[PDB]
């Protein structure tokens, strides 16, 4: 089923012809457009007062990456390398070895924030909730080198943002 | 050889050349070319800057990620010099000002600062030190520039015995003061030349040649205590050189003789300005002085470099000074100037 | 079988098979093979010389009015003697159907350009030449479309490396952008993901 | 539990530290070195040992679906404690 | 119609490959050996062509 | 002293003037530019910060490289960068402009716009949110505020 | 209808602590609105809400004038909100930390840090892996 | 000799990175030669180098204005090759978010076109609505525009508990915004002078040149892939197809406005008819298991491991699947060889054919007419260059 | 036999004729290119560069390959005439920023493991 959009003809009675002539000579529709703009002038603008106000987000928001820990303080990451294998941009680089106490842990966990596409596949692939995409998005840097995260930077990010990351996961883990 | 300093790769941008260089005065005319040539090979460059960091922005794309490190320094502070050369295995000194300023006289720029750099580099264990002086550097020279150059060269040799010293002569390039300076004289409308420039001989050298000479001196083991003279292939009279400069720029040439005292007086008048002077008595002395000949010193040809003639790389500098009418004129339609060669 | 399996449609399969037989009977000089895939898609494998006739027929015959050229692309299979496989996808609005035409070529054999049959091919063929190196004989204006000016090689080729051969950077000494041999800070890491166990027994090939 | 190299540089939990003659330390001049001070090995070391009256115990890291995959640990060996592969927690059977 | 060329096939000039990677490379044509960790033989069916290994080094930043 | 105070005050005034009125060039390449558009949308309204788009490079202060920089496009980006009168600033937006991003290993993509032009601020994301780019612009304003040209000239 | 608006304006003027406070908030936040004080930060930020306003303008923060080490009367930025108030302020939840405090962990930072780019505290990347190939050390005893 | 001018890449009306070389006599246009490839990133080779899941993110990027529709087209192709079928709730979610994406694309297309014509105000008014729809995207997926929500087995996550109500709240008010746009644009005589009888293309030429979507419907051709070849649940919703009569820019603008209204109608129907159930195909060998089962079940852990490391294999075969994306017929020709990585992935974007036909479309017109014709074709260069 | 079909030229002679036509066209165009692109090279440099590029593949004995090479040469010439190329594209023929790789055994041995 279909409809026409420009298949109407105007009536040619003298009243309608005179109305069309009045529209042409007196610019009625131009005045209507001016009135619409004037009506928009007297409304409340939709502008927020950044940085003192922020746009809404959701618990599923993907921001800066972080590495989490268990409540005991042990790192969750076990160097299964699933995030590295699933990364569409090849932004994760992982090297691992047995720890002094025999645990299976990483010695290198690098993320290139300039290769990363912030897709969140890494936190989907992780089986222990080790790597997450946090809520932070205001982490602009003045140099390229500052966006090449090593393991220490990601662990510091986790320590810094855990209080909110845990709450965000608690609010959404039932959908996963 | 400190394994982390073993060369690797094909010599490209991401390759490692095993060179750690501290380039003093890298924010000038020669410094940008030296930094570019260092960054081409994958060398690590430490740029000590005293200016606004904005003024160093053009050096950022010259190296790979993390291969160029910018640090702030002070010429009169020895601790900053120690900080910036503590990890470098080669130190290049390109510090120099063509005019005297209220805080840094020629002695400060050409004697004290190079001596301090050499002393701190020797104390820090720097293997190689490249120093730049002038070809006309003489202790009896009528120019304070060249006397200071000679004194500072002697001090650097005394403080760093294995220092390579390079003496170029009136480098010309896109950002040079030498080619542009002559071209800039057209605004006045008359080219004042002492004795019509008929008793001054010049041997200018290309900037890329000087940068390649510095780079090849860094990688040459038998250039430790040597002194090099970097000069061009051809010698020109000043009159013919300025004639060729104005011919390439397609500007009317109106040269007139000016007595030495009058040129000195004019130079002094320009010198008074708070901002950098268009010309100075020192510049007048240096630009009307014949280039010395030193057949006993090695040159570019001893470092594997064939000096680029002025006639090949002069249009790339002077095309900017042409008007719209001649902006598209080719390179080989100027009938190059006569060379007084031997 | 019901909830997760895609349901079959036998009527469309029969219609497509009958029409493929019809087309093959009408043009025996060029048609080499006809197939109907199990998701009801009709493919006709022809000889390279029949690109202009077959398409013209499929565009003009009353029983087969494929007035729309949806796509035209090539596939690179190095192990075949005729390397490139040219694919035309046609859509019939009158009969609400789609058909596919396939042919083959090598690096040096040209293929007749179908700009007279379809105007849409004008750019598509150019793209093929840009990325596969297949030359189209009577193309009114054939040149690179997607690659850079003075770009050597054809990237959409199996032997062409992923990162190419040259990379660009601004050089201050010459005051322009220059091209230099490619040198990656981190090499692309090759993954061997193929399982050593057969997945689909229905596609097993005879061991000769 | 961070240490300090002879050059005064902090040692990371992976143990990495630049040599005395390594030039790459110049990248930390006028800047700092990023080091995480909460070493995981010491943190998991201070956790006590859980005593359970079974030959086989199960661990999932705590939190159910928010932990690691649930694994079973055999505690039949007497001179040793069962250690979780994921969490690192230790379990033992009562003795003495 | 038919020119009957009597030359050996050679497309080296049309492929855009630098001569360094044509005269110096050495390709290897083989059926890959079975991964001894597994028993499946499905990866030993087709022939493969690869190139000789070249230098890999450690990039100064991030290693 | 007296001259030090005068140069400090003049430098602060010039820095404020350059900081309050930033005129980015209308220049977008890919997905990220859509987010750039959303900054000009009523919700964020970059105009209220003094940031107004202008078309000609000669009347522009800041380049925002929003999108992938291919090999075919690099000469044009460099050219329109060279035609911006100084002082000029470059803001790199998104993974594609930062380091190549999702197309880092492609044969036709420059791995970062910092190989062609010097960059002042790197904004991460794919794409960065309009708030992320707003934060980047405010960081650029702070960086401009920190700069000291007349003080450095006076101590020369 | 008009005198009421002017009275609302004068009430806003008086509700910030007089003319000096009104001028301070006008020149610092470019907004002179008054709302209910939801909470106060550890670092001095004050978090207000006003549900009568439309979504996006019903929650705001007045930043502190002095963070860890830098003066912040003029140069404020959005990276100074700590994670709990970050979650509340971005409308990720309906509850402030003053009502639903975050879980306490020993490893969590006790002192939030803002963005340290361009400062001597910026992050510098480096390789965290030990040396790969160990070289041979020649003996120190002469061989003849 | 005609004057030669470069239109784009750094131009306000170049619509991104398009270099157009035009030969002008005065301001008459003698010939347009579009130069593309300034946003060609070699997407198809990279897709050849990724798994079927890893290649999904690339699809949103091809057309960054209507990202969800692109993933759906790709998902349909992979599902057809896999011989599986998404659950009903997944299909209804897909169609709902496809209609929302169509709204986004139309708002962007109409407003930018007006902006090029010089009408600045409409763009500002509708980008607040675009921001709200971005909020919907971010709530459902976590990213404002590059959701990657629609997967080749269904969708990734179920909707949050308060999303349908907010979608209803937005939809019940969008009509007045459309009406304000039409008040400012439809009957204005300057707009009609700028758009009427500009870029007229006949039905036969439009068919032969490979045009699709509105560029067909504006010439009177009754064709729409959601009506003739429906894919997800489009046979269970009712809507009208706007048909033009003149083939000029004005008819296409009217068609796009009416398409926005009809998509509001479809959104209402989808909101009323959303069924319960699961969101991805209940086949753990294609779609990953739930996180709760991956941590308790051995089979679930094995399948999660093998899906996120190697990926699912796709039986060998070739397909061409096309959907009615907001800009026209968007298609993918996917070739699989039995591996977990696609052998070939050719992407057909209607912008390719439309930009190819631009030269025929701008015969006998002015420079500003050429700007209008570029605006009316709804061109995005990510999908053109790929 | 071999059932091969030509592109343009039936034999070697026609291919050589087309090659000479392309050479004449490039030789004519070089000075205009030098003027329009404001290159810093001389006309002689451009012409001998054209000669070198022509001689780089002078070993081809297949008429089809010669025809394809001539087609690509026409494409490049048309790109240069219409000023679709820029100064960088033209100067990419000269490799002005590349260090000269050594060709002898000893230098290659000194430099690295690459033969
Ligand atoms: C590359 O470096 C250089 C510069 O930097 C760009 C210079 O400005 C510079 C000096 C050049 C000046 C800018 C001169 C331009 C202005 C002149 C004073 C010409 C004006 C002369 C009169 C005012 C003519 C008016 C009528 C008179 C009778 C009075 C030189 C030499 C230089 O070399
Ligand atoms: C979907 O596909 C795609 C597209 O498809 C559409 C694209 O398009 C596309 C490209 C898109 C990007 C390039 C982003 C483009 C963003 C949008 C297209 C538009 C967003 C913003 C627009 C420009 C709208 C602008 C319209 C508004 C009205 C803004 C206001 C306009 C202004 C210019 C008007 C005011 C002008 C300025 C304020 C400058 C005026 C200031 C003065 C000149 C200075 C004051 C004058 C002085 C000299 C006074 C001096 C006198 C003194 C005495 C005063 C006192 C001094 C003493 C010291 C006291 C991409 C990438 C794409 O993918
Ligand atoms: C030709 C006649 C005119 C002559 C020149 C005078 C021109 C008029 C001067 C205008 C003065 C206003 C400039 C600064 C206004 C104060 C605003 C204040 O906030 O600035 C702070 C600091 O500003 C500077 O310190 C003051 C600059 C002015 C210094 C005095 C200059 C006096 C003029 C002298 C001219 C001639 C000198 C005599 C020799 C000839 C930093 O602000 P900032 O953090 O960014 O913005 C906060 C953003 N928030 C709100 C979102 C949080
Ligand atoms: C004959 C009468 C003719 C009158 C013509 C009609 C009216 C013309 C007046 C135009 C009005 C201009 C707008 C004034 C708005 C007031 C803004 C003020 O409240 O902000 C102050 C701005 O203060 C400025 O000093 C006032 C500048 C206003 C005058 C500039 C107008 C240009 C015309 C004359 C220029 C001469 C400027 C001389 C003073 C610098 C805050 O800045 P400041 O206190 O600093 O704080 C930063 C320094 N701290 C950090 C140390 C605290
Ligand atoms: C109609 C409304 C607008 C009116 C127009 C005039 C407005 C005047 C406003 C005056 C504000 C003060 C201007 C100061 C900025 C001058 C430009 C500038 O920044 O130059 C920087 C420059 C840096 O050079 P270097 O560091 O040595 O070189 C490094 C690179 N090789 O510093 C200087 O040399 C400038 C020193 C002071 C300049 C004189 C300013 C004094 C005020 C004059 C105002 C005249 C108005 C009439
Ligand atoms: N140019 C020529 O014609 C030839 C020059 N050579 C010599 O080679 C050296 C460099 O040449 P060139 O590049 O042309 O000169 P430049 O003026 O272009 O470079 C000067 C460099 O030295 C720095 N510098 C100058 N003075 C000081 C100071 N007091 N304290 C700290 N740094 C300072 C400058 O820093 P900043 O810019 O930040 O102030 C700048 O980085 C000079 O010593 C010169 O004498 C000698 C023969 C002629
Ligand atoms: S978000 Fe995506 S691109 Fe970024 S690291 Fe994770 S998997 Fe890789
Ligand atoms: S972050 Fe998670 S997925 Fe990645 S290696 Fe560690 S445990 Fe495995
Ligand atoms: S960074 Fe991401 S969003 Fe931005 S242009 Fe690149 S692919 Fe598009
Ligand atoms: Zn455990």
């Amino acid at each position: 089923t279909y409809k026409f959009v420009n298949m109407r003809e105007p009536s040619m009675d003298m009243k309608s012809v005179t109305d069309r002539a009045a529209q042409t000579l007196l610019w009625t529709e131009l005045v209507r457009g001016l009135g619409m703009t004037l009506s928009y002038l007297f409304r409340e603008p939709a502008t927020i007062n950044y940085p003192f106000e922020k746009g809404p987000l959701s618990p599923r928001f993907r921001g800066e990456h972080a590495l989490r820990r268990y409540p005991s303080g042990e790192e969750r990451c076990i160097a299964c390398k699933l995030c590295e294998a699933v990364c569409p941009a090849q932004a994760i680089t992982i090297e691992a070895e047995p720890r002094a106490d025999g645990s299976r842990r990483t010695t290198r966990y690098d993320i290139d924030m300039t290769k990363c596409i912030y897709c969140g596949f890494c936190q989907e692939a992780c089986p222990v909730d080790a790597i997450v995409e946090g809520p932070n998005f205001e982490f602009s840097t003045e140099t390229h080198e500052e966006l090449l995260y090593n393991k220490e930077k990601l662990l510091n990010n986790g320590d810094k943002w855990e209080a909110e990351i845990a709450a965000n996961i608690q609010a959404d883990y039932l959908y996963r | 050889l400190h394994h982390a300093l073993i060369p690797h790769g094909k010599g490209g941008r991401s390759s490692v050349s095993g060179i750690v260089a501290t380039v003093f005065g890298a924010t000038g005319f020669l410094g940008r070319y030296v930094v570019n040539h260092l960054g081409r090979m994958g060398s690590q460059v430490i740029v000590p800057y005293r200016c606004e960091p904005y003024d160093t922005m053009h050096l950022r794309p010259m190296g790979d990620l993390g291969q160029i490190i910018f640090m702030e320094w002070n010429g009169k502070d020895k601790d900053s010099i120690r900080k910036v050369v503590e990890h470098s295995n080669v130190v290049i000194n390109l510090v120099g000002r063509e005019w005297e300023t209220k805080n840094f006289d020629f002695e400060d720029v050409f004697v004290k600062i190079p001596h301090a750099i050499a002393q701190v580099s020797k104390e820090a264990g720097v293997e190689k030190l490249i120093h730049i002086s002038h070809l006309n550097a003489d202790i009896k020279s009528p120019s304070r520039y060249l006397r200071s150059k000679a004194v500072g060269e002697k001090e650097v040799r005394a403080a760093f015995p294995e220092a390579t010293i390079i003496k170029p002569s009136d480098i010309f390039g896109r950002e040079d003061r030498f080619l542009n300076y002559f071209a800039s004289m057209r605004w006045f409308g008359g080219v004042p030349l002492i004795s019509l420039g008929k008793e001054t001989v010049k041997q200018p050298v290309y900037i890329v040649d000087v940068s390649k000479g510095i780079i090849n001196a860094i990688k040459d083991p038998d250039a430790k205590g040597k002194t090099f003279a970097f000069v061009g292939p051809n010698r020109y009279l000043l009159f013919d050189l300025v004639q060729y400069i104005f011919a390439v720029a397609y500007r009317p040439f109106l040269p007139y003789p000016l007595p030495h005292f009058a040129y000195r007086w004019v130079g002094r008048l320009f010198e008074v300005s708070p901002f950098e002077p268009w010309t100075t008595r020192d510049k007048v002395e240096r630009v009307h002085m014949s280039d010395m000949t030193l057949p006993h010193l090695p040159g570019l040809e001893d470092l594997g470099i064939q000096a680029t003639p002025l006639e090949l790389k002069a249009i790339e500098v002077l095309r900017r000074h042409r008007t719209y009418r001649w902006l598209t004129s080719e390179m080989e339609d100027v009938k190059p100037a006569k060379t007084v060669n031997i | 079988t019901r909830p997760t399996i895609r349901p079959r449609n036998d009527v469309v399969h029969k219609q497509l098979s009958a029409f493929g037989q019809y087309v093959a009977e009408i043009l025996p000089k060029y048609v080499q093979q006809v197939q109907v895939s199990c998701f009801n898609e009709l493919e006709i494998f022809i000889h390279p010389d029949g690109v202009i006739p077959v398409l013209t027929f499929l565009r003009d015959h009353t029983n087969a009015q494929f007035k729309s050229l949806a796509d035209l692309t090539a596939v690179d299979v190095p192990t075949r003697q005729n390397r490139f496989e040219i694919v035309y996808n046609l859509l019939s609005l009158r009969f609400n159907s789609r058909i596919r035409v396939k042919t083959y070529t090598d690096e040096l054999t040209p293929i007749e350009s179908s700009v007279t049959v379809y105007k849409a091919a004008n750019w598509y063929e150019r793209e093929i030449w840009d990325m596969f190196g297949v030359f189209f004989a009577n193309h009114p204006d054939l040149r690179r479309i997607l690659t850079d000016y003075g770009f050597e090689g054809h990237p959409f080729r199996k032997d062409f490396p992923l990162s190419g051969y040259v990379e660009l950077r601004y050089d201050d000494e010459v005051k322009r952008v220059v091209a230099e041999p490619v040198e990656l800070a981190q090499e692309f890491r090759k993954f061997d993901l193929n399982s050593p166990w057969e997945a689909f027994p229905a596609y097993r090939q005879p061991p000769e | 539990g961070v240490r300090t190299s002879p050059t005064g540089e902090k040692v990371t939990h992976t143990g990495q530290a630049y040599d005395d003659g390594d030039y790459r330390r110049v990248r930390f001049s006028d800047r700092q070195k990023e080091v995480n001070e909460n070493f995981a090995i010491d943190l998991i070391a201070e956790q006590p040992v859980s005593e359970v009256g079974s030959r086989v115990i199960s661990c999932d890291g705590g939190g159910g679906a928010l932990g690691h995959p649930r694994v079973y640990i055999n505690l039949d060996k007497e001179t040793k404690t069962g250690t979780c592969g994921y969490c690192g927690l230790q379990f033992r059977q009562p003795h003495h | 119609q038919l020119i009957a060329v009597d030359e050996k096939l050679d497309i080296t000039t049309l492929t855009g490959v630098p001569e360094e990677h044509i005269k110096t490379r050495k390709v290897r044509i083989f059926v890959p050996a079975r991964n001894n960790m597994q028993s499946g033989v499905n990866n030993t069916k087709k022939w493969k062509m690869e190139f000789d290994t070249r230098e890999r080094w450690e990039n100064p930043l991030m290693g | 002293s007296r001259g030090e105070y005068v140069v400090a005050k003049l430098d602060d005034l010039v820095n404020w003037a350059r900081r309050s009125s930033l005129w980015p060039m209308t220049f977008g390449l890919a997905c990220c530019a859509v987010e750039m558009m959303h900054m000009a949308a009523p919700r964020y309204d970059m105009d209220r910060f003094g940031v107004v788009f202008r078309a000609s490079p000669r009347q522009s202060d800041v380049m925002i490289v929003a999108g992938t920089l291919t090999n075919k496009m690099a000469p044009a980006l460099r050219k329109v960068y060279d035609q911006m009168p100084e002082p000029r600033y470059v803001v790199s937006m998104g993974s594609c402009a930062n380091g190549g991003g999702y197309y880092h290993y492609s044969y036709s993509v420059v791995r970062g716009c910092d190989r062609i032009v010097p960059v002042d601020i790197y904004v991460p994301g794919c794409p960065p949110t309009a708030e992320a780019l707003l934060y980047g612009i405010l960081q650029l304003q702070r960086k401009i505020k920190r700069e000291k040209r007349l003080r450095i000239w006076y101590r020369r | 209808e008009l005198v009421q608006v002017l009275r609302r304006g004068l009430q806003q003027v008086s509700g910030h602590g007089g003319l000096r406070g009104y001028l301070r908030v006008l020149f610092r936040a470019n907004d002179v609105r008054v709302g209910t004080l939801v909470g106060e930060d550890k670092y001095g930020n004050k978090y207000y809400e006003d549900n009568k306003q439309f979504f996006g303008r019903h929650r705001w923060v007045i930043y502190t004038t002095e963070m860890n080490g830098r003066d912040t009367f003029w140069d404020v930025d959005g990276s100074m909100v700590p994670p709990e108030w970050h979650r509340w302020l971005h409308c990720m939840t309906d509850d402030p930390p003053t009502t639903k405090p975050p879980t306490a962990r020993k490893y969590i930072w006790t002192n939030h840090k803002f963005n340290v780019s361009g400062t001597p505290q910026q992050y510098v990347p480096y390789s965290t892996t030990r040396k790969k190939i160990q070289e041979w050390v020649p003996p120190s005893t002469p061989y003849k | 000799s005609n004057l030669t001018l470069n239109f784009g890449p750094q131009h306000p009306a170049a619509h991104g990175v398009l270099r157009l070389v035009m030969e002008l006599s005065g301001e008459m246009v003698r010939k347009c030669d579009p130069h593309i490839g300034l946003l060609h990133r070699g997407t198809e080779k990279l897709i050849e180098y990724k798994t079927y899941l890893q290649a999904l993110p690339y699809f949103d990027r091809l057309d960054y204005v209507s990202m969800m529709c692109n993933e759906q087209a790709y998902s349909l192709a992979v599902e057809k090759l896999l011989n599986i079928q998404p659950p009903p709730r997944a299909q209804w979610i897909r169609v709902l978010f496809g209609e929302i994406t169509r709204l986004l694309n139309h708002i962007m297309a109409v407003t930018t076109h007006a902006l090029d014509i010089g009408a600045m105000t409409p763009f500002f008014w509708m980008f607040e609505e675009r921001e709200k729809m971005f909020e919907f995207y971010e709530r459902v997926s976590g990213a404002r525009m590059h959701a990657a929500y629609i997967r080749p087995g269904g969708v990734h996550q179920d909707l949050p508990l308060g999303l349908l109500d907010d979608i209803y709240e937005f939809s019940k008010n969008f009509s007045f915004r459309i009406d304000e746009l039409e008040e400012m644009l439809t009957n204005n005589r300057i707009w009609r002078n700028r758009t009427v009888d500009i870029g007229v293309v006949t039905a036969e030429d439009a068919l032969n040149y490979g045009f699709s979507g509105v560029m067909l419907r504006g010439s009177g051709i009754q064709w729409d892939l959601r009506k003739t070849q429906p894919y997800d649940v489009y046979d269970q919703v009712e809507f009208d197809v706007p048909i033009g009569s003149r083939g000029d820019c004005y008819d296409r603008y009217l068609c796009r406005v009416e398409e926005m209204r009809q998509s509001l109608r479809i959104i209402s129907q989808c909101l009323n008819k959303m069924p319960p159930g699961e969101i991805k195909v209940d086949d753990a060998k294609v779609s990953p298991p739930k996180r709760a089962e991956m941590k308790t079940s051995m089979e679930s852990l094995i399948h999660h491991f093998k899906l996120y490391t190697e990926g699912y294999q796709v039986p060998p075969g070739a397909t061409y699947t096309a959907i009615e994306a907001p800009k026209g017929e968007f298609g993918v020709y996917l070739v699989s060889d039995g591996s977990s990585r696609p052998y070939r992935c050719k992407i057909k974007a209607p912008g390719f054919a439309h930009l190819a036909g631009l030269d025929k479309m701008s015969k006998g017109h002015m420079l500003a007419d050429v700007v209008a014709i570029i605006g009316t074709q709804d061109i995005v260069f990510g999908e053109v260059d790929r | 036999g071999t059932s091969v079909k030509p592109i343009f030229s039936r034999d070697m002679n026609e291919a050589k004729r087309r090659v000479r036509e392309l050479y004449r066209a490039w030789y004519r165009e070089v000075p205009n290119t030098v003027h329009l692109f404001q290159l810093d090279i001389s006309v002689k440099q451009g012409r001998d560069k054209v000669r070198e590029m022509f001689m780089k593949n002078a070993h081809v004995t297949d008429p089809r390959v010669v025809d394809l090479l001539v087609i690509k040469g026409k494409m490049e010439l048309e790109e240069t005439i219409n000023v679709w190329k820029q100064r960088t594209h033209i100067m990419r023929f000269f490799h002005e920023t590349e260090a000269p790789r050594p060709t002898d055994f000893l230098s290659k041995f000194y430099v690295g493991h690459d033969p």
